[PDB]
């Protein structure tokens, strides 16, 4: 989940840019292509920490192209999604085999066979919900969701749920 | 099939080139046609541009000339086989390996006129001049006495 | 899958487009845009310049013998090995017939187009009940 | 140090290395009947403390490997009866500027 | 194209590792199971069957599929696949190795001959380069023919522990063709009983005994367990080869023109399925084991044909089948043909002629090479102009344009181009040009020895198509004119441009430094021109003297003095020709006359850039340990010595046009 | 390295990741143990950073009202990165709707607590994280909660815990 | 002193005619075919049956050899020769490569 | 490991930058010529990038440093213009 | 077969004659450290003669 | 420091015997400033001539080397041959001659 | 034209090795591939208009690089390791 680590990361910079205040530019290359940004090594991450007293300090010119590349080393807060931990997300988007529950950076879906048969689905609704006592699909839409795995693969990644479990889906 | 950029038009009615016109050097002389009979003739996997996959064969890309006396005449199992001749001056120009009667070889340096020629009294200018460097180094005595 | 490759210039689309070939480049141009397609043509007449299939079918023959940086002990054994799988195919039957109208033509000094056509006329039924084998010289007559 | 008129039987050589940390060494007469050093194509040779060798070690920043090498069953080798780890520095007179460090290690 | 720019972070090769396969990790790569040993033209049309030849693999020509990974032809790396077999083989790149190996552990037990109990393998344990430590087991591991489970009696002060497996022998191992025997002696009667069994070794015996050997005893016998097994080394599941390494040529009438890797694992298919029918029906025990030795025979065959020659083992017609070593041997087998040395772009080669107007760093290059060939610039608020109006000169006049190259990957071809006065240059973008003079340029001649052939030069574009070059740099060019032949290349970028034109232009080349001496100089007609014009006798007039002073192209505007003035200003060849060389130069040479007043005028003496007295000669003035060039070089700086020839050898040729020279018979007669 | 296989199912029940160890090293060659944070103090030290990175720009253009920040760090991450993250919109909504206290205090104090207690880092991590308030149905739901620590100082922690967090 | 001995016969046996070079090419070669301890010509089993990197080493015409004894030991090359910068396609650290181009924000601004 | 360099003090390096490096900067400095990156010595009307290069190499306002190595892997920095650009 | 012997030795930064290895061949290249440009065949002044006209 | 003292000696000992003082002196008639002018461009012209770093070395060499083979002759084995042998020892001679003083 | 092998030594000589870079790679093939230096494989397949780079027998979406390389040098690993060969990793790691 979220979780603060040192991270190194190397990015260049072409060779038109060689003002007199670029380490700012660096600075602000390392806002966009730090945020919004997912990984298959470390889920999502979030943002930048400790903006001040970041640490460039050389770089290297390509001997083949004027391009200069720089590593920086930084603390930053990412989201690192496990298996087996209830979470009460929201869900957005729905399906008649199953409801699509957006639990921060993911779509957790869980699968026709992973709602228990004790739910009381009902097929007329828009969108299709799946409520028994108070676990309705709403604005909110707070369920309590497990996700028991979340399948990170070619960079598009999909959270795997289920809410067979006491208490479980319902709030 | 796979035209070339051949420009096409030198030739006639039962594909060849009639002789005594001028060629450039990518110009197309003769014409196939592939005569398969059974592969779905001129109906299957093409346009029609019926059953060429035309290995027509160009002259080679850089002499240019006359072609002259086309003759035709049935292989050995009877069937229509073609030779060209093309006929193309070349003058002699800067790049020429020209030896003597004694190993003299090498290429021409430049070509001036008569007007800058060195001449003698009777005006008998030359045809060639070489460097006298030749003859102590390759120990010519035969040349000499020829001339 | 539909195993097709259709070309077709990104910038004019007024037709399958009226496309050349500059082969002394390789490289292939909408000749109304005048952009490139795509580039490093392969040869169509060098492998030709390089170096009976159809009547020997789809398996495809083979002759063995002997060399210089061998031994005569081993090659008279694959001279005695060649023989160890002519049974598996009727190509060694086919062969066999391809030889014999090979004598036949020849022996009348027929060319090489009126042996390749009785080839053909073999390879075209060279097995039916109507065939029936009727002496095997009736079939190549 | 010992010398053999001839040839020892290896029953005697299978013991030779025997009582460590002493070691024992033979020559023979026909091959010390000549000062190898007094020949004038052979350079100066001298030994080395592990001290000096640990010091040019963390001098030129190799590690014990790149080094040349000298063979052990060399006759300067003999001569001199270091064993291995032993570096060797080496003078010679050499034609661009007359002496000239260099240096070899036991193996 | 611009060739499919990807978000994958690119770096570079820094390390290579080498191995073998396991066979479940190439399975794992693999994803084609072929079946099949015919490829094309299903019943029988096209699109060739799901057995070889691209069903689920890269591509076969123009085509999508790349196994659907939509690479084309030319982003493609080929895909891979695999194939089964019923048993396993040897293999021809490790049979010594097998052998030696099987020679030095025992099996039925899977236990070393020797476990650290002989000191003298416990040192051989001890020795570690890689390889010595395994011919040191090798060579003490042919004797004690028997494995033994209760050896070490001298491990104790005399007494016996439980070492080994088991009790059986090892069998004498002979080598024969293409498999392996051993004769078990083992002698357990109660006679001596030497009755040894010739029993072929079975791949699966030997693969199962090397399963069961120890990860140390692996790293004794210089196997990385990670990467170096020898149930490896047998092969068992082969994988395949991409339809790029044995493509189809399409032989040009009607053929896709196999060739000769693919048309060898069709043979390989072949066999292995004759082979598991046989198995799989009743088999008489006669004919499986030569089949199967037929199998390994031809996978021996189709891994390489330059095995010991008992076979040859070609295939039709009279050609061997060219196999591996054959692809990878020495003289362009694929590694010198290929890698440290293969064919190039931007290339010329033509034959020259000399000429004496043209200095050392320029070189004359024929207009129809300046228009075939280019060079690549940038668009810079400084060259747009230049390079507009170079553009809009079309592809053919001679200061020209053929390519275009905007942001992207594009390449815009200007001789169709019917929109041709109408592009605006972009900055950020790329032109292609044809030469344009003085630029760098690379020179080669065949075959090159040392240091010298590899001049750069500068370039005065000429007509009347051929190179032309200074009669300076011939004998270390090394070649006359009879006709050789010279290559040439371009640079593309300006790392490279400016690397060649600071290193490898002539004049930091004068003095070679292979034979300490400088091996430059002013040759044979102006060297016998220049020995003409230095003699004391000879003298020159006014019309001469004024035409070689403009001649020179760094003359001061300064005439010198009359020498000599009487009835007629005069001058001598040593005056004008100090003129051409550069002030302040001192020289000596005072060899057997040379009193300070020369009778028999030789030696040499140059104050302040001035002749004084003395006759020019080769051994002064041309190549030679304290030459002139050598002087004028190491001074005044390497670069003032190229405007130094050109100076002299202009003044040289035009001084002996007008005075004429030549030789006869009535040298030689006396 | 020989597939380097390693094969570990990711629990609660100290069964970790393969590469979130607790011990790693750092850039200064000094032992960096392994960091997680909870929910409620994520939320709350993101701001830090994003107001510090705000005045930076600030000075470069010059050279807890979660209401406000919902829309505040949409226009700031807008004004620099463009209208894609959306996906961290909802993300900070996760960090700030079901965090178990609002304010930085009672979460401070509840790491002061932590610090002289000494609990296991992963464990009150997901503690911290998870919003519950009783042990019992706690540990019914989570059975590393039911295996790894005992329910009585469980839930004596757990009402010191849960008197500071504002009940939602 | 087989070094000396060796020097002193190939410079014999090539100043016999041809003369001369400079000294410290011959001697470098002398020298580099004796620093292992012993003698070794340079043949395809002489200097390279030694603990060298296996491209320049099948470089040499020992080909198939050379390239399956590699596959089987399981070794490294660092790729810090000519013959593996070439044949991957990089710049050798050689000459033009014996170093690094570095860019410094400080000496920019330094330098404005 | 070790921080892998040296201070600028006690570098043990030549002063005097040579003829492969010396390329290099010339050639680097055409291609910042060649994208138009900002020039620091004057225009006298010249295009020329190497020109552009050599002048502002003579008139010493380079703004770039150099790395050296040395066979252990650890490194030395200087900047262009501590070195005296001597041949 | 010589110049495929002789590939890679490569003088550093420390005057020394390494390999792609770093094996060391010449601790100082050529006992000198001078090239092969700077070159003449000139004499010492000392050893011929006398030692009388030494001493003159 | 060894090093450096030491790898110049042919080059001190060599410019030591050229300016010493009385045969300067006594032939060569410098002034102060001549002197001071003569030891600074000997001094730089030293610097310039140091080995360049990065040079390939034995490459060099191995051409240097190879150049001159091409122009050889074919008693004493001379020679193409006896090169070959020397350079690739062949334990075996052709030529067992040893010279005793 | 050819190139040779008495070229490339007399080029080393010279030292413009940038520029035998740019003539090996400009002049001749400019390949592109994708590895994954976890197996050190040749296999990796790439969808490139959706990003995709998974690694097949390594199930790995993460060790994704690409090189330039000759298409020469791949005609030597493809038939290698059709041959029983060779990893390729991506960094130094001994020092
Ligand atoms: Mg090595
Ligand atoms: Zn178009
Ligand atoms: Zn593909
Ligand atoms: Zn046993
Ligand atoms: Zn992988």
């Amino acid at each position: 989940m979220f979780f603060i680590k040192d991270l190194s990361l190397n990015i260049t910079l072409h060779p038109s840019f060689f003002g007199p205040r670029m380490k700012q530019y660096l600075k602000t290359k390392l806002l966009e292509e730090v945020e919004g940004s997912c990984t298959g090594k470390f889920g999502y991450i979030l943002c930048v920490l400790d903006y001040d007293n970041i640490d460039i300090q050389r770089g290297r010119i390509l001997p083949t192209d004027g391009s200069a590349e720089f590593n920086v080393k930084y603390r930053a807060v990412v989201f690192k999604p496990f298996k087996g931990e209830v979470v009460d997300g929201t869900v957005v988007s729905c399906s008649q085999h199953g409801f699509e529950v957006q639990v921060g950076p993911m779509k957790v879906f869980v699968t026709k066979h992973l709602m228990p048969q004790d739910l009381t689905f009902n097929a007329g609704s828009n969108p299709p919900s799946y409520q028994s006592s108070e676990d309705v699909i709403t604005i909110k839409s707070r369920i309590r969701v497990k996700i028991e795995g979340c399948i990170s693969q070619v960079s598009s990644i999909h959270a795997i749920g289920s809410i067979k479990e006491d208490y479980l889906g319902a709030i | 099939l796979r035209m070339k950029h051949g420009t096409y038009d030198k030739l006639d009615d039962d594909g060849l080139i009639a002789p005594g016109v001028r060629v450039s050097g990518e110009d197309v002389i003769i014409g196939k046609t592939t005569p398969i009979s059974p592969d779905e003739e001129e109906l299957g996997q093409r346009t029609a541009y019926h059953s060429k996959r035309d290995a027509s064969t160009p002259l080679r890309s850089t002499e240019n000339g006359i072609v002259d006396q086309v003759l035709v005449t049935t292989n050995q199992d009877g069937l229509k086989f073609v030779k060209v001749r093309v006929r193309t001056t070349k003058i002699p120009q800067i790049g020429d390996k020209f030896a003597s009667r004694h190993g003299q070889k090498g290429t021409i340096g430049i070509t001036y006129r008569r007007e800058d020629m060195p001449f003698t009294a009777e005006g008998i200018v030359p045809d060639l001049i070489i460097n006298p460097h030749a003859i102590p180094s390759r120990m010519t005595v035969a040349h000499l006495i020829e001339c | 899958p539909n195993l097709n490759i259709v070309l077709t210039c990104p910038e004019c689309k007024v037709y399958p487009p009226k496309i050349v070939e500059r082969f002394s480049e390789g490289d292939v141009v909408c000749a109304l845009c005048g952009l490139v397609l795509s580039d490093k043509l392969v040869d169509t007449r060098s492998e030709w310049r390089t170096f009976n299939p159809l009547l020997d079918g789809n398996n495809l023959s083979t002759r063995i013998g002997k060399g210089e940086t061998t031994d005569m002990r081993f090659t008279k054994e694959l001279n005695k090995a060649q023989g160890k799988n002519v049974m598996d195919k009727k190509d060694n039957e086919v062969q066999a017939a391809f030889a014999k109208i090979t004598m036949l033509c020849d022996a009348a000094e027929l060319p090489k187009i009126v042996k390749d056509c009785a080839k053909e006329a073999y390879k075209l039924c060279h097995d039916e009940k109507t065939l029936k084998g009727k002496s095997m010289e009736s079939i190549m007559a | 140090i010992f010398v053999y008129q001839n040839n020892i039987t290896p029953s005697a050589m299978k013991l030779v290395p025997s009582i460590p940390p002493a070691t024992i060494e033979t020559f023979n007469e026909a091959a010390l009947v000549v000062n190898i050093t007094h020949h004038e194509l052979v350079p100066k040779h001298i030994r080395l403390s592990s001290d000096e060798k640990r010091e040019l070690l963390k001098r030129y920043r190799l590690k014990e490997s790149q080094l040349p090498r000298i063979q052990r069953a060399d006759p300067v080798a003999l001569y001199l009866g270091l064993k291995r780890g032993e570096v060797v520095k080496i003078i010679r007179k050499s034609e661009t500027s007359g002496r000239y460090a260099s240096y070899r290690i036991c193996m | 194209v611009g060739q499919q720019y990807s978000s994958a972070p690119l770096r570079t090769v820094k390390e290579v590792q080498f191995g073998l396969f396991s066979p479940e990790e190439v399975r794992a790569i693999s994803v084609a199971k072929i079946r099949f040993p015919e490829t094309m033209d299903e019943t029988q049309t096209r699109a060739k069957i799901g057995g070889l030849n691209d069903p689920r693999l890269g591509s076969i020509d123009r085509n999508l599929k790349c196994q659907t990974c939509q690479e084309g032809m030319n982003e493609c790396p080929g895909h891979f696949g695999h194939i089964d077999l019923a048993k396993p083989v040897f293999h021809v790149g490790f049979i010594a190795k097998i052998k030696k190996v099987c020679e030095c552990v025992c099996m039925h037990c899977g236990k070393l001959l020797l476990d650290e109990h002989n000191e003298l393998m416990r040192q051989a344990l001890a020795i570690k380069d890689s390889k010595k430590r395994f011919a040191a087991i090798w060579t003490l591991c042919k004797t004690k023919m028997v494995c033994e489970t209760d050896v070490p009696s001298e491990d104790d002060p005399t007494q016996l522990v439980s070492r080994g497996g088991c009790g059986n022998t090892q069998p004498t191992i002979r080598k024969d063709g293409l498999k392996l025997v051993g004769s078990w002696k083992k002698d357990r009667a109660t006679g001596d009983a030497d009755e040894p069994e010739l029993r072929v070794l079975s791949t699966e015996e030997i693969l199962n005994i090397f399963k069961h050997i120890s990860v140390k005893d692996f790293t004794s016998l210089g196997f990385n367990e990670v990467f170096s097994r020898p149930e490896w080394m047998i092969l068992t599941c082969l994988p395949v080869p991409p339809p790029p390494v044995r493509p189809s040529i399409s032989f040009n009438e009607s053929q896709r023109g196999e060739d000769d890797l693919t048309f060898k694992l069709a043979d390989i298919l072949k066999a292995n399925i004759s082979l598991e029918t046989l198995e799989h029906n009743g088999a008489p025990h006669h004919a499986i084991e030569e089949a199967e030795s037929l199998l390994q025979f031809h996978v021996a065959t189709y891994m390489d044909n330059d095995i010991a020659g008992q076979p040859q083992a070609l295939q039709k017609s009279g050609r061997p089948v060219k196999s591996i070593r054959a692809r990878l041997k020495g003289k362009e087998g694929r590694i010198r043909g290929n890698l440290m040395g293969k064919r190039v772009d931007f290339s010329a080669r033509t034959v020259i002629s000399g000429d004496p107007n043209l200095e050392l760093d320029q070189v004359g290059v024929p207009k129809s090479i300046a228009k075939t060939l280019t060079y690549p610039e940038v668009v810079t608020p400084y060259n747009i102009d230049r390079l507009t109006q170079l553009v809009r000169n079309g592809p053919n006049e001679h200061p020209g344009a053929k390519y275009v190259i905007r942001d992207s990957g594009d390449r815009i071809d200007l001789r169709y181009s019917k929109r041709a006065g109408d592009i605006q240059l972009q900055y950020g973008w790329k032109v292609e040009r044809h030469i344009m003079d003085n630029d760098p340029v690379l020179f080669n001649r065949q075959p090159s020895l040392h240091k010298m052939s590899m001049m750069a030069h500068r370039v005065k574009v000429i007509p009347y198509s051929t190179f032309r070059l200074n009669l300076s740099v011939t004998s270390p060019y090394n070649a006359d004119f009879d006709g050789d032949e010279m290559n040439l290349h371009v640079p593309q970028s300006e790392e490279t441009r400016a690397e060649l034109s600071q290193l490898c232009a002539v004049p930091l080349q004068i003095v070679s430094p292979q034979s300490n001496k400088p091996c430059m100089g002013i040759v044979q007609d102006t060297l016998c021109g220049i020995r003409k014009l230095t003699l004391r006798d000879t003298f020159i007039e006014l019309d001469q003297v004024l035409n070689m002073l403009y001649w020179v192209p760094d003359w001061d505007g300064v005439i010198p003095t009359p020498a000599i003035i009487k009835p007629k200003p005069l001058w001598s060849g040593k005056q004008i020709l100090s003129v051409a060389i550069p002030n302040g130069i001192h020289l000596q040479r005072f060899d057997e006359g040379t009193t300070l007043l020369s009778p028999k005028d030789n030696g040499m003496l140059i104050i302040d850039g001035q002749i004084i007295f003395g006759v020019v000669e080769k051994k002064t003035v041309g190549s030679s340990n304290g030459g002139l060039i050598h002087v004028v070089t190491r001074e005044k700086g390497p670069q003032v010595c190229a405007k130094l020839f050109g100076n002299i050898q202009k003044v040289v040729n035009f001084w002996l046009l007008h005075n004429g020279f030549s030789t006869g018979i009535g040298d030689t007669i006396a | 390295r020989l597939k380097k296989v390693e094969e570990e199912e990711n629990a609660a029940t100290l069964q970790l990741g393969q590469e979130f160890q607790l011990k790693q090293i750092n850039h200064q060659g000094e032992e960096e143990e392994l960091i997680a944070l909870n929910l409620s103090e994520a939320r709350l030290v993101i701001k830090e950073a994003l107001v510090e990175r705000r005045r930076a720009f600030k000075r470069s253009q010059k050279k807890e009202t979660r209401e406000k920040e919902l829309e505040s760090i949409d226009v700031l991450l807008e004004q620099t990165t463009g209208g894609n993250n959306k996906d961290l919109k909802n993300t900070m909504q996760y960090l700030t709707n079901f965090s178990r206290f609002r304010d930085q205090e009672t979460v401070g104090a509840v790491i002061q607590l932590l610090k002289s207690t000494g609990l296991h880092p992963f464990e009150v991590a997901q503690l911290g994280s998870l919003a519950c308030d009783t042990a019992d149905e706690a540990k019914t739901l989570i059975p590393s909660l039911n295996n790894k620590i005992s329910d009585d100082e469980l839930e004596r922690i757990l009402k010191e815990l849960s008197n500071l967090e504002t009940l939602y | 002193a087989g070094r000396a001995a060796l020097y002193k016969e190939v410079y014999n046996v090539i100043a016999s005619d041809g003369s001369y070079v400079n000294y410290r090419h011959m001697a470098l070669l002398v020298d580099v075919m004796t620093t292992q301890g012993g003698l070794t010509s340079v043949t395809r089993h002489g200097f390279n049956r030694s603990n060298t990197g296996a491209l320049m080493r099948c470089s040499f015409e020992e080909t198939v050899e050379i390239l399956f004894e590699a596959g089987a030991s399981a070794e490294l090359d660092d790729c810090r020769g000519v013959s593996e910068n070439v044949i991957l396609g990089q710049m050798a650290p050689i000459g033009t490569g014996a170093f690094d181009v570095m860019i410094d924000e400080e000496s920019l601004v330094k330098y404005m | 490991l070790k921080e892998k360099a040296i201070p600028k003090d006690q570098r043990a390096t030549t002063p005097y930058m040579t003829k492969y490096e010396r390329a290099r900067i010339l050639g680097t400095r055409a291609l910042q010529i060649s994208m138009n990156a900002p020039v620091f010595v004057d225009l006298e009307g010249e295009t020329d990038p190497l020109r552009i290069a050599m002048k502002e190499l003579a008139e010493k306002k380079i703004p770039l440093v150099i790395r050296r190595y040395l066979p252990d892997g650890s490194f030395e920095d200087w900047s262009v213009e501590e070195l005296i650009v001597d041949l | 077969r010589l110049v495929k012997a002789l590939e890679d030795i490569m003088v550093h930064y420390d005057n020394t004659t390494r390999n792609s290895l770093g094996n060391v061949i010449q601790f100082i290249y050529g006992e000198d450290g001078m090239d092969a440009a700077h070159i003449e065949k000139q004499s010492l002044d000392t050893i011929g003669g006398s030692d009388a006209a030494f001493e003159k | 420091q060894n090093a450096q003292r030491d790898a110049v000696t042919l080059f001190c000992c060599l410019l030591r015997s050229r300016l010493a003082t009385r045969r300067v002196l006594q032939e060569y008639r410098l002034t102060k400033q001549a002197f001071d002018w003569v030891l600074s461009n000997i001094e730089a012209q030293f610097l310039r001539s140091v080995v360049h770093p990065g040079e390939m070395v034995g490459v060099l060499a191995a051409q240097s080397i190879g150049e001159p083979a091409t122009q050889m002759t074919l008693k004493v084995t001379s020679g193409v041959p006896r090169l070959k042998e020397i350079l690739n020892v062949a334990k075996n001679m052709k030529t067992p001659s040893l010279t005793v003083y | 034209l050819r190139f040779g092998e008495m070229e490339r030594d007399c080029m080393i000589a010279h030292g413009a090795a940038s520029f035998l870079k740019e003539r090996l790679m400009e002049a001749s093939d400019a390949f592109r591939v994708h590895i994954c230096g976890i197996c050190g494989l040749m296999t990796v397949i790439a969808k490139l208009n959706h990003n995709q780079f998974e690694c097949k027998g390594c199930d790995n979406k993460i060790d994704i690089y690409q090189i330039h390389i000759p298409y020469a040098a791949k005609l030597l690993f493809q038939e290698l390791m059709a041959m029983n060969i060779p990893r390729l990793y991506t960094d130094r790691s001994r020092d």
